[PDB]
C-alpha cells in the first residue's frame, strides 16, 4: 500500500526563506549552517552541505537571531531577558550545555568583507582575484540578477553561493551553474484552486454510421490521462505571506508552473472574482488590491488599484460568488463592505471571532450593522473556534441493527468554541447557534488544563471534535467528540416535518439537540485537526491532525463514535448499531495511518491543513500550506474506487485458460464416450 | 461516484466463469453417472423382474380396453407369479474464492431501491456505514448470477427389496385388480367416437 508509492505519491518541499545568517562548518567542510526567517520567537536553523541543495536537519530554535553566536566552535546561543544560555554543537545540533548562571562566552558573527579579498566585478562580469597575484581565476558573467555572494569557500572542496535574483539562488563550483534554489514560496498565507481539463433522424443514422465505422477501423496501462480525468492534474495558486502568487503543479513533484511578482510588500488573501476560475483578485497588506489574469501563458496584471479608505487591513471574509461583494475587516476594527467590479426581507449574515470575543454581523441595504456581541470577561479569553463548513447532504439518519433510526441534527447555522479561564481551570466548550447567540450547550472541564499547549476545534457533518491537554484524568492529549441528535429516543424525528413548515431561525423557533459525548486518550500533543472531504460526502470523513512534531496522521470518524459502549454490554446487544465499533477510549497509535512516512516536513509556527476535493471519491487531497507546502493523496477506507495497483491479473486469466483447456479435454470425450456406451450401438 | 475500467477485469469474468463452470458442471455430472448395464448376474432374476414389469404394466395398460379378456388374464397372473452435491461443491467453494480474490470495492450500481437490510450484507468489502442505498460491491453481482443464469444454460444450448413376500404383495395386487376397476372402454367407444371427429 505504501512500499510501492511510497516517496511517489508524497510531494514534499523545503523553504528556508530569505537567508539572514550563514556559518561555516567545523568539520565537513562543504557543509553550512543556514539561519532563516527571523521571527519575534524563534528562528529557522539548519544544517546543509553546500554542494547541493541536500538539507541535513533544520530546527526552529524559541530566540531571535541576535542571540546566535559562536563561542570562545560551538555556536553559543544566550536568553537576554532571562540568563539562560544553550551551547549546541554544530555538527550534529547537540545541545552540549546549558545553563542559567552564566553565559560560557560570545563573539558577535563577523562581517563578510569579501571585496578587496577575493571579489572584483569589472567588465559586467564577475573575477574571483587572487589576495596577492590578482591573476583574475574563475571569472564568471553577471546574470541579469545579481544581489549578492552568501557564502564562498576557497578550499579544496569549493563552493559559491549567490543571491542572483530577489528569489533565485545559484550555486557554483570550478565558470558552471552547478546547482539551483528558489525560496519566493517560504511562506503563503491563503491559497486557491485552479483544475486543467482536456482540449434530421435519417442524415443523423449515416453520419454516425460513417464517422463511427471510421472509428472502428492491449491494455497499455497509461498514466498520463488517468490523472487528468480524476482531477488530480491541477494547478495551485498560492499566495505569499510577501507579495508573490504562483501555480504550483499537483503533479510532477511541483515544478512551479508559474511565478509572478507583486508590489503588495505582503499579502493577505486570495479570491477567483467569479466561477469561472480565470480571474483573481488579491489583497495587500497596505490597502491595495490587484486583478490577475490567470492563463496558460504567464500572468498579467491588468489592475491595481487603492481600496477606497487606505488603510491597514486584517483579514477579509467571502460574500456571496453572484453579487459580488466582499467583507474587509480593517485593524482598528474598522468593517468595509467591497463592490469590486461587473467581473468582465433579503439579509446577508457573516461573522467574525476574536480573542475579545464572537460578535456576529449583519449586512444590509449597502451597510453593516453590529446585530449582537458576545465577548468574554477580562480573565477569559475566547481560544478556538470554528465554524460549519457547508455540506451536501446523503443520510437524514444514523441507524440501528434493527433498522431504527436516530435522525443525526442537521441545522445548518452553528458554529463552536472555546473559552479557557485561569484559576478555573475550567475548559468551557460551547456550541452556539452562530445567527442568534443562543447557547444550548454548556460542557466544563474541571480536569486541569494547561493553555500552554495548542488546542483546536473542527466542525463535522452532525459531530464536532475539539481537542485540549489536561492532567487530571492523565497529564495526556485528549479529543473530545460531541454528537448532536434530534432525540436521544430511538426513533424520534423532533419537529423536523418538511413539506412545507419553512422554519425561520432569525425568528428562534427552531427545534434544539439533544447531545452525546465522550473522549478519548492520545499519546502525542495535537497541534491542529481539519477534515478530509471529496465533492460529495460520502466516505467516513477522515479526520486528519497535524502534531507538534509536524507529522500528519489521519484517524477514520467512526473510531470516535459516542454512544459507544465498554464492549462487555454490545455483546449481542441488538440494538446499538450495524457493527458498532466499540468506544475504547484508549486509541494507540498506527504508524501505518501515517502521512510523511519518512519526511521531516517543517510546517512553521503558522500553517494550515486543507481538504482540496478531487474526483475518485475513494481518493481526496490534503495539503499542509504555510511555512513549508505539502500535499497527498489520503484514503479514509482503503481504495475501493480504484480498481488496484496490484492485481495478479495473471493468475486470473491463467485460471480461465485452465477453464478453457479442460474443456476442450472433456467434451469430444465424454459426449463419444457416454452417448455411444450408454447406447451401445 | 466514478469506478474506473475495472468493468474488464470483474464483471466479464465473472459472467465467462459462471458460463464455463456450469456448462462444465452439466458435463462432469454427467460423466459421474455411469450405468453401463443392469448388472452381470444370472439369468434369472432379471427374467421373473421383467415377469414382474409385465403384470405392473398390465395394471395400468393391459387393465382398460380387455372388457372380454379380463378374467382371461388373472388366472395366469397368480400361477405364473405363485444434484445437492453439485449444489454444494461448486457455488459454496466458489463464494470463497470471490470473496478472496475480489473484495473491497464498489463495482457496480444495481437499478433497483433495495431495502437497508440487504445493504447490511452485501458490502462486506467496504467499511463505511452511510453509504447508500443502491450501490453494492462484487459479491453482489453474484448474488445475482446464479439464480438469473438458467435461460444463459437453455440459450447456448444444455439440457436435463425383500425377494419374496413382495412379489406375494403384488400377488395381493393381482387379487385386488380382479374387480377393483373394470374400466368402461370396448361400451362407450361408439358414444366417444360419435361425440367427437365431427
Ligand atoms: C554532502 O553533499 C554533497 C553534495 O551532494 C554530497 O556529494 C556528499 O556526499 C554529502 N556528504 C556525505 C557525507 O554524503
Ligand atoms: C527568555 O526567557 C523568558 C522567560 O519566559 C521569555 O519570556 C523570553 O521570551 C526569552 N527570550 C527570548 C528572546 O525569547
Ligand atoms: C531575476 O530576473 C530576471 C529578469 O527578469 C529573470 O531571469 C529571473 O526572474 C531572475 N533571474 C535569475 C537568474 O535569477
Amino acid at each position: 500500500v505504501f512500499s510501492d508509492d511510497a516517496f511517489i505519491t508524497d510531494w514534499q518541499l523545503a523553504n528556508l526563506g530569505p537567508w539572514e545568517k550563514v556559518i561555516p562548518d567545523s568539520r565537513d567542510r562543504n557543509r553550512v549552517l543556514i539561519l532563516s526567517n527571523p521571527t519575534e520567537t524563534s528562528c529557522l536553523v539548519s544544517s546543509f552541505n553546500v554542494s547541493s541543495g541536500q538539507i541535513l536537519f533544520r530546527n526552529v530554535l524559541p530566540f531571535t537571531i541576535d542571540e546566535i553566536q559562536l563561542d570562545s566552535n560551538a555556536m553559543v546561543c544566550v536568553n537576554s531577558s532571562s540568563n539562560h544560555w544553550q551551547k549546541y554543537d554544530l555538527h550534529d545540533w547537540f545541545l552540549l550545555e546549558e545553563g542559567v548562571d552564566n553565559a560560557p562566552s560570545t563573539t558577535i558573527l563577523p562581517q563578510s568583507s569579501y571585496l578587496n579579498d577575493q571579489v572584483s566585478i569589472k567588465n559586467n562580469e564577475l573575477h574571483i582575484l587572487d589576495e596577492q597575484s590578482k591573476l583574475a581565476e574563475w571569472k564568471l558573467e553577471l546574470p541579469q540578477g545579481f544581489n549578492k555572494v552568501e557564502y564562498f569557500h576557497r578550499e579544496d572542496p569549493l563552493a559559491l553561493v549567490l543571491n542572483v535574483n530577489d528569489t533565485q539562488y545559484m550555486g557554483f563550483s570550478a565558470l558552471i551553474p552547478v546547482w539551483q534554489r528558489d525560496e519566493w514560496l517560504t511562506n503563503v498565507v491563503d491559497y486557491a484552486v485552479l483544475d486543467v481539463f482536456d482540449s434530421s433522424l435519417w442524415n443523423a443514422y449515416w453520419l454516425r454510421l460513417t464517422t463511427n465505422w471510421n472509428r472502428l477501423i492491449l491494455d497499455a496501462k497509461d498514466t498520463t490521462v488517468s490523472d487528468l480525468k480524476f482531477g488530480f492534474a491541477k494547478i495551485l495558486i498560492v499566495l505569499t505571506h510577501d507579495g508573490f502568487i504562483g501555480g504550483l503543479d499537483m503533479v510532477n513533484k511541483g515544478q512551479l508552473i508559474w511565478k509572478l511578482d507583486l508590489e503588495i510588500d505582503q499579502g493577505v488573501k486570495m479570491f477567483w472574482t467569479d466561477k469561472n476560475h480565470d480571474e483573481l483578485v488579491v489583497f495587500s497588506h497596505d490597502g491595495h488590491y490587484l486583478t490577475i489574469e490567470v492563463t496558460k501563458d504567464q500572468p498579467i496584471i491588468k489592475s491595481r488599484s487603492p481600496l477606497s479608505e487606505r488603510k491597514t487591513v486584517d483579514s477579509v471574509i467571502r460574500l456571496n460568488e453572484h453579487d459580488h461583494q466582499y467583507l474587509i475587516k480593517f485593524e482598528d476594527k474598522d468593517h468595509l463592505l467591497f463592490k469590486l467590479n461587473p467581473g468582465k426581507s433579503s439579509h446577508i449574515f457573516v461573522t467574525e471571532h476574536d480573542t475579545n470575543g464572537i460578535y456576529g454581523y449583519i449586512i444590509e441595504n449597502d451597510t453593516v450593522k453590529q446585530t449582537w456581541k458576545k465577548a468574554v470577561n477580562s480573565k477569559e479569553k475566547m481560544v478556538a473556534y470554528s465554524k460549519r463548513e457547508t455540506t451536501n447532504l446523503n443520510t437524514l439518519g444514523i441507524t440501528l441493527g434493527d433498522k431504527s433510526v436516530l435522525y443525526k441534527y442537521l441545522y445548518p447555522n452553528l458554529a463552536a468554541y472555546l473559552i479557557a479561564n485561569e484559576e478555573h481551570h475550567t475548559i468551557t466548550f460551547n456550541l452556539i447557534d452562530t445567527i442568534t447567540g443562543e447557547i444550548l450547550i454548556t460542557q466544563e472541564h474541571k480536569d486541569s488544563p494547561d493553555f500552554r499547549f495548542p488546542m483546536d476545534i473542527v466542525f463535522g457533518e452532525y459531530w464536532v471534535v475539539y481537542s485540549y491537554f489536561s492532567s487530571e484524568p492523565v497529564p495526556e492529549q485528549k479529543l473530545v467528540v460531541v454528537e448532536l441528535y434530534e432525540s436521544l429516543t430511538p426513533d424520534e424525528r423532533l419537529s423536523n416535518s418538511s413539506d412545507n413548515f419553512s422554519y425561520d431561525p432569525l425568528t428562534g423557533h427552531i427545534n434544539k439537540p439533544q447531545f452525546q459525548t465522550k473522549q478519548f486518550i492520545f499519546p502525542e500533543i495535537i497541534k491542529t485537526m481539519s477534515i478530509s472531504k471529496t465533492t460529495d460526502d460520502i466516505t467516513t470523513k477522515a479526520i486528519v491532525m497535524e502534531l507538534e512534531n509536524g507529522q500528519i496522521t489521519y484517524i477514520p470518524k467512526l473510531l470516535l463514535n459516542a454512544r459507544g459502549k465498554p464492549a462487555e454490554e454490545m455483546a449481542k446487544d441488538k440494538k446499538k448499531e450495524f457493527m458498532a465499533t466499540p468506544y475504547t477510549p484508549v486509541i494507540p497509535i498506527n504508524d501505518n495511518f501515517i502521512i510523511t512516512h519518512f519526511r521531516n516536513l517543517l510546517p512553521g509556527s503558522d500553517s494550515q491543513l486543507i481538504s482540496i476535493p478531487t474526483n475518485l471519491e475513494s481518493t481526496s487531497i490534503i495539503c499542509d500550506l504555510g511555512l513549508d507546502v505539502f500535499c497527498t493523496r489520503i484514503t479514509p477506507s482503503g481504495q475501493f474506487d480504484l480498481m488496484s495497483p496490484t492485481f495478479e491479473k495473471g493468475k486470473l486469466l491463467i485460471t480461465i485458460f485452465v477453464l478453457l483447456v479442460i474443456t476442450y479435454f472433456i467434451r469430444p470425450s465424454v459426449s463419444n464416450k457416454k452417448l455411444k456406451s450408454q447406447w451401445l450401438i | 461516484l466514478l469506478d474506473d475500467q475495472l468493468k474488464y477485469w470483474v464483471l466479464l469474468p465473472i459472467s465467462i466463469v459462471m458460463v464455463l463452470t456450469g456448462v462444465l458442471k452439466q458435463y462432469i455430472m454427467t460423466l459421474i453417472t455411469g450405468s453401463s448395464a443392469n448388472e452381470a448376474q444370472p439369468r434369472v432374476k432379471l427374467t421373473e423382474w421383467q415377469y414382474l414389469q409385465w403384470a405392473q404394466l398390465l395394471i395400468g395398460n393391459g387393465g382398460n380396453l380387455s372388457s372380454d379378456a379380463f378374467a382371461a388374464k388373472k388366472e395366469f397372473l397368480v400361477k405364473d407369479l405363485t444434484g445437492n452435491m453439485a449444489s454444494f461443491i461448486p457455488q459454496t467453494i466458489i463464494m470463497w474464492w470471490v470473496n478472496h480474490f475480489f473484495a473491497g470495492f464498489i463495482l457496480m450500481q444495481l437499478p433497483f431501491p433495495l431495502t437497508a437490510k440487504f445493504k447490511e450484507m452485501l458490502q462486506t468489502g467496504i467499511i463505511c456505514q452511510d453509504l447508500d442505498v443502491r450501490w453494492v460491491s462484487s459479491i453482489s453481482w453474484y448474488f445475482i448470477s446464479v439464480l438469473g443464469l438458467n435461460p444463459v444454460y437453455n440459450l447456448i444450448g444444455l439440457n436435463d427389496p425383500p425377494q419374496s413376500q413382495v412379489d406375494k404383495a403384488m400377488h395381493a395386487m393381482a387379487n385386488d385388480l380382479t374387480i377393483i376397476q373394470h374400466e368402461t372402454c370396448l361400451d362407450n367407444v361408439e358414444q366417444r367416437v360419435l361425440k367427437q371427429y365431427m
